[PDB]
RNA sequence: UAAGGUGAUAUGAACCGUUAUAACCGGCGAUUUCCGAAUGGGGAAACCCAGUGUGUUUCGACACACUAUCAUUAACUGAAUCCAUAGGUUAAUGAGGCGAACCGGGGGAACUGAAACAUCUAAGUACCCCGAGGAAAAGAAAUCAACCGAGAUUCCCCCAGUAGCGGCGAGCGAACGGGGAGCAGCCCAGAGCCUGAAUCAGUGUGUGUGUUAGUGGAAGCGUCUGGAAAGGCGCGCGAUACAGGGUGACAGCCCCGUACACAAAAAUGCACAUGCUGUGAGCUCGAUGAGUAGGGCGGGACACGUGGUAUCCUGUCUGAAUAUGGGGGGACCAUCCUCCAAGGCUAAAUACUCCUGACUGACCGAUAGUGAACCAGUACCGUGAGGGAAAGGCGAAAAGAAC
RNA sequence: AGGACCGAACCGACUAAUGUUGAAAAAUUAGCGGAUGACUUGUGGCUGGGGGUGAAAGGCCAAUCAAACCGGGAGAUAGCU
RNA sequence: CGAAGGUGUGCUGUGAGGCAUGCUGGAGGUAUCAGAAGUGCGAAUGCUGACAUAAGUAACGAUAAAGCGGGUGAAAAGCCCGCUCGCCGGAAGACCAAGGGUUCCUGUCCAACGUUAAUCGGGGCAGGGUGAGUCGACCCCUAAGGCGAGGCCGAAAGGCGUAGUCGAUGGGAAACAGGUUAAUAUUCCUGUACUUGGUGUUACUGCGAAGGGGGGACGGAGAAGGCUAUGUUGGCCGGGCG
RNA sequence: UACGGUGCUGAAGCAACAAAUGCCCUGCUUCCAGGAAAAGCCUCUAAGCAUCAGGUAACAUCAAAUCGUACCCCAAACCGA
């Protein structure tokens, strides 16, 4: 069981896009920003005891971040985990 | 913009032993 | 290493010179042989790697000298 | 305010952190929507958390 | 420490708009102050979208070093280098010629 | 032709790499000297 | 300390405080993911994988702490072989690693010089390797002279490029002695006697003594030019401050600042005194550092290269003496003089700025100056070691030229 | 069965034109030899410069080789320009 | 009321050179004797930085090859669409390897970049984009070697080397078919399967190993035998009567 | 309908022959140049044992991470400026 203090770091955002405006409604699935250090039990554990919401299992990835160039001089955006959580049947968030 | 200035390639000493003259 | 457990004898570097006195760099280098030494006061055999001087200087300045000495200087036998 | 929460015991503000820390998170979750709408309340809200867990350590363990 | 403050009355000595006084509207970076109604200039402005602007040649109040101003003093009619005392122990200002506290 | 440099990162940042000069004693006489000139880019890791 | 803050290009949104808990500065703390000596095993650095004693547990898994390695002290265990022995298992302080110059050691060259070149010099210089400190080394006479003496070590100026050495070529280079800076002598090879005794090496404390933030600090107004007076032109004032820094151009009196006067709850150096922690000066004396001194054997360090060579160091076999001796006084001998080797300790004077503060400078002012006044040991180039750039100026404040 | 033959991919570089501040600082085109073997090849470990490796050419060891390249004594030295 | 610098003129010393002054320029120059010099450019096949020269010449990176209608626009020879026509098809096709680091996808945008124009682009700018018990790495195990406490050896660093612990390109668990977005998907979804670990119970009661053995476990050539991936034809089904 | 798309339906789904350089084959034959180790697994035992523990014979489970995943890949995206 994770405590309390390091659940309540593990999220940033929910994350807009258009696979997320399709995947809300046609396949019932949210989109978390995490933190670098989250596994599938820091997310499992995590999307239940902060909304007071269920879950059926949990998926992420580590998005590598862009190339930007601000004025001449080259910049590395941070990296981030976007984690995709599947609700259970007869599930639906705030 | 900008650009460099390129230069100093392996000229390859610009001839061979051409003027073969013994 | 070659260096005596006794002595300290290090080996150092001369020239050798020539009938026409020409100029090298040698080493010399100190005697050491393996060797075996009887001792009553803890009855045993003690191996040692010496010098040519030392196996003179422990027949005069007492086996069991040395042996409490190699203890304090820190060189193990 | 930490001569204020100066005065409190080794384990209330074992809850007193808990709750600034589900409020705190409450905030970073309305940070993702363009209505949130205070900006310092979110760095206030990290002065909070830095002096109650200072005085965590200074308490527990000092 | 600047003794010139922020809502003091203080006065020109040289500049475009020398002689006349002012009620200081607050002071910049590194001492430049605003005089409420003197350092007037036009300014142009590109009309933008956000926050609604129309554009206009808005005129600004600029700024103006330390070394141009001084407090106006209320008594002899011109102005007053400023300096400290510690009366009570508090270190309060106060003026140099005619040795009388000001608050 | 085949250059002068057919890349392979596998052996390229093993006999090239930060623990593969600190490993040896010289390794630690070229790190030894990058930081007197304060190499940013300290050594072949990516 | 305080009327304005939230580092910058880079504005803005949204906020906070005014009688001092806004910020800003200083001292002590708590924080200190991960890699790196990396130290739990490993590992293409920033990751991968565990083991153990112990606290939760919605029994899913968690949060903490520790574990290298030798050295050292052990406690214990421990076999060939019975008591005993190597080895093993735990503790605890030390250490490792990095860093510029500088010092001391252990190794050690070349083109060049001689118009070639081997002996020589270039030189114990470059360069590696070890080890240590802020200083290091060396050290309290087996040292010189010359029948008169001096009185440890180092360093500076001389003696002097002399006397010497040298294919007597190149070139190298003393010393005795004199002026200086600067001075402190001790102790074990040992018994006793004052026995806990002067001193000595850490502790904390009082006083100054700084260092780490700070505070005040003189005096000037009007006219003409012009964008503007800080200017010229009048009349003053101040000055233990007229050096510099900026302000719409040259400012002692506009403004920070100086001369001057002050200041610390906390930390901390550098001294006397302090209660201590631990060690011990003072007399009678005996006893004077043996595989060593010198020599046989090569050798390298003495300016000193085979020289007619003293001195010291040592790889090699030698090898004594012991207050009557023994070394030295530039082969060696005799006399005389002087000194007690074969063990330690020890400050300044000198050498050095990676880094810290303050000033100056007939030093630079952008192709200079450090490679770099600008986001540079970066871009670009080389697999790599390593090399290595170019690139400041609007104006007074952007007042950045709306329509 | 074959260091057998003819001939693909693959290697290899013999002949000729083109190309030689070319498309390429060694190649295109058209013909060519080996092509189940002393082969070729992927990726990975090993060999250090008076040294390596070499069916041994003084060829190769990062486009450089009768001693690679990178710093240093280096302001080597040059009686010649 | 105009300093240094540039510029033109006007005088002037036997000269290097000065004085004076119109113009630009907007804050410093500087007497006179004197002092010290990184103190004077035509070179050095000098070195940087700029502009000429050939020159509006060569060349435009294959001799696979383009023509046309419509649209976007201020723009079309290339950009989108649509029809012919060419060309590859053991490649010039698809998926991955070692490699590369936003090139993929839309919304824009044309200055520079494409040996042209540019709406277009692998170009700028803004946003969106990778999902696993099964694929792969990590991980369990070793080869060649590497590290390597001890120990042995070496002036010192170090050098091999024992036990070990490292080391893929090989040895060991697993699973597929269909649909989907502008982009991923054996990973998402319905479908249906499979393994490997601790658990709690059900009856069964020899597990125990740093040890013992069988296995994993292996070269080259040819030769067949049955077979499918695929390919062809017929039967069928749907469309059509050119 | 956003004329780009998509939503909603849907018969036949057989046979024969041909056929590998793909499978069995990690096989067979046969030749000489005579063709890895260790683990997962199969299995037997002692130091150890207790009627325990562990053991496969069941099944409800509970779990099975972290990272790679886009894109080109004999190329306009790698190495060749
Ligand atoms: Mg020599
Ligand atoms: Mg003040
Ligand atoms: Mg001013
Ligand atoms: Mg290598
Ligand atoms: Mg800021
Ligand atoms: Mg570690
Ligand atoms: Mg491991
Ligand atoms: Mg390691
Ligand atoms: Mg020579
Ligand atoms: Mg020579
Ligand atoms: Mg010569
Ligand atoms: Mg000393
Ligand atoms: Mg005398
Ligand atoms: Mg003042
Ligand atoms: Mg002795
Ligand atoms: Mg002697
Ligand atoms: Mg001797
Ligand atoms: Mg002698
Ligand atoms: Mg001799
Ligand atoms: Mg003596
Ligand atoms: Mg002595
Ligand atoms: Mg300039
Ligand atoms: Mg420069
Ligand atoms: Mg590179
Ligand atoms: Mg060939
Ligand atoms: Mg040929
Ligand atoms: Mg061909
Ligand atoms: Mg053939
Ligand atoms: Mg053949
Ligand atoms: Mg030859
Ligand atoms: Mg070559
Ligand atoms: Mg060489
Ligand atoms: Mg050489
Ligand atoms: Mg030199
Ligand atoms: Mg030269
Ligand atoms: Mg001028
Ligand atoms: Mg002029
Ligand atoms: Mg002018
Ligand atoms: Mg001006
Ligand atoms: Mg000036
Ligand atoms: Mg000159
Ligand atoms: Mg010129
Ligand atoms: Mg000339
Ligand atoms: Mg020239
Ligand atoms: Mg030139
Ligand atoms: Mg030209
Ligand atoms: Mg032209
Ligand atoms: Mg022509
Ligand atoms: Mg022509
Ligand atoms: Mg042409
Ligand atoms: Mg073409
Ligand atoms: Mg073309
Ligand atoms: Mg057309
Ligand atoms: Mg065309
Ligand atoms: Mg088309
Ligand atoms: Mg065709
Ligand atoms: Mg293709
Ligand atoms: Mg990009
Ligand atoms: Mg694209
Ligand atoms: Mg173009
Ligand atoms: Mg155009
Ligand atoms: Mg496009
Ligand atoms: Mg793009
Ligand atoms: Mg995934
Ligand atoms: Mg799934
Ligand atoms: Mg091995
Ligand atoms: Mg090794
Ligand atoms: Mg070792
Ligand atoms: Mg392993
Ligand atoms: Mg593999
Ligand atoms: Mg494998
Ligand atoms: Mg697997
Ligand atoms: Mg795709
Ligand atoms: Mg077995
Ligand atoms: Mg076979
Ligand atoms: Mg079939
Ligand atoms: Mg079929
Ligand atoms: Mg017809
Ligand atoms: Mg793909
Ligand atoms: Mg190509
Ligand atoms: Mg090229």
């Amino acid at each position: 069981m994770i405590r309390e203090e390091r659940l309540l770091k593990v999220l940033r955002a929910p994350h807009v896009s258009e696979k997320a405006s399709t995947a809300m409604e046609k396949s019932n699935t949210i989109v978390l920003k995490v933190a670098k250090d989250a596994t599938k039990a820091e997310i499992k554990a995590a999307v239940q005891k902060l909304f007071e919401v269920e879950v059926e299992v949990v998926n992420t990835l580590v998005v590598k971040g862009k190339v930007k160039r601000h004025g001449q001089r080259i910049g590395r955006r941070s990296d981030w985990k976007k984690a995709y959580v599947t609700l259970k049947e007869g599930q639906n968030l705030d | 913009a900008a650009a460099a200035a390129a230069a100093a390639a392996a000229a390859a000493a610009a001839a061979a032993a051409a003027a073969a003259a013994a | 290493s070659r260096v005596c457990q006794v002595t300290g004898k290090r080996p150092v570097t001369g020239n050798n010179r020539s009938h026409a006195l020409n100029a090298t760099k040698r080493r010399f280098l100190p005697n050491l042989h393996s060797h075996r030494f009887w001792v009553e006061s803890e009855k045993r055999f003690v191996t040692l790697r010496v010098s040519a001087k030392g196996m003179r200087v422990i027949d005069k300045k007492g086996i069991d000298t040395v042996l409490a000495e190699l203890r304090a200087r820190g060189e193990k036998y | 305010k930490a001569k204020e929460l100066r005065e409190k015991s080794v384990e209330e503000l074992n809850t007193e952190l808990l709750n600034l820390l589900r409020e705190q998170f409450n905030l970073r979750m309305q940070a993702a929507s363009g209505q949130l709408q205070q900006s310092h309340l979110l760095k206030q809200v990290r002065r909070d958390v830095a002096r109650v867990k200072t005085l965590l350590n200074e308490k527990a363990g000092a | 420490a600047a003794k010139i403050r922020r809502d003091d009355e203080v006065i020109v000595l040289t500049g475009k708009d020398k002689g006349k006084r002012g009620k200081v509207k607050n002071v910049l970076s590194s001492g430049k102050v605003i005089v409420e109604g003197i350092n007037l200039v036009k300014k142009h402005q590109k009309p933008v979208p956000a926050l609604n602007q129309p554009g206009g040649i808005v005129e600004k109040e600029a700024a103006i070093q330390v070394s141009n101003v001084a407090i106006f003093n209320a008594a002899t009619g011109k102005a007053d280098r400023v300096g400290f005392r510690f009366e009570d122990g508090k270190k309060v200002r106060f003026f140099k010629s005619n040795s009388e506290t000001i608050k | 032709m085949k250059r002068t440099f057919q890349p392979s990162v596998l052996k390229r940042n093993r006999s090239h790499g930060f623990r593969a000069r600190m490993a040896t004693k010289n390794g630690r006489q070229v790190l030894a000297r990058r930081r007197a000139k304060g190499r940013a880019r300290l050594t072949v890791s990516k």
